[PDB]
């Protein structure tokens, strides 16, 4: 009766840390469109646009 | 500009030039626009846009 297993189908690791190094990329660069928003809220053009 | 140099609010209160003369349209139709646009810089300073 040669033993089984029973192995979960796993997402890849490296796929996962790709992805997750892309996406706080992504949130580090909405971050710096916050601040510099935020920064300059009194410029009349940022103003026009709430 | 001796005019304009009597306003001590340069910063804050725009003062509007037109030049008429007893024969044209441009002098009263300047001052329906003119009003309109104050009303309009009126109100976007009211909500803060500008």
């Amino acid at each position: 009766k040669t033993i089984i297993l029973e192995q979960l189908r796993k997402i890849s690791l490296p796929l996962y840390s790709i992805l997750s190094a892309l996406t706080i990329l992504g949130m580090i660069m909405a971050s710096a469109f916050l601040f510099f928003n935020i920064k300059n809220r009194n410029q009349k053009l940022i103003k026009m646009s709430s | 500009c001796q005019f304009e140099d009597l306003n001590k609010r340069k910063d804050t209160k725009e003062i509007y030039t037109h030049f008429t003369c007893s024969t044209d349209t441009k002098n009263v139709q300047f001052v329906f626009d003119a009003v309109t646009d104050v009303i309009i810089k009126n109100n976007l300073k009211d909500c803060g846009l500008f």
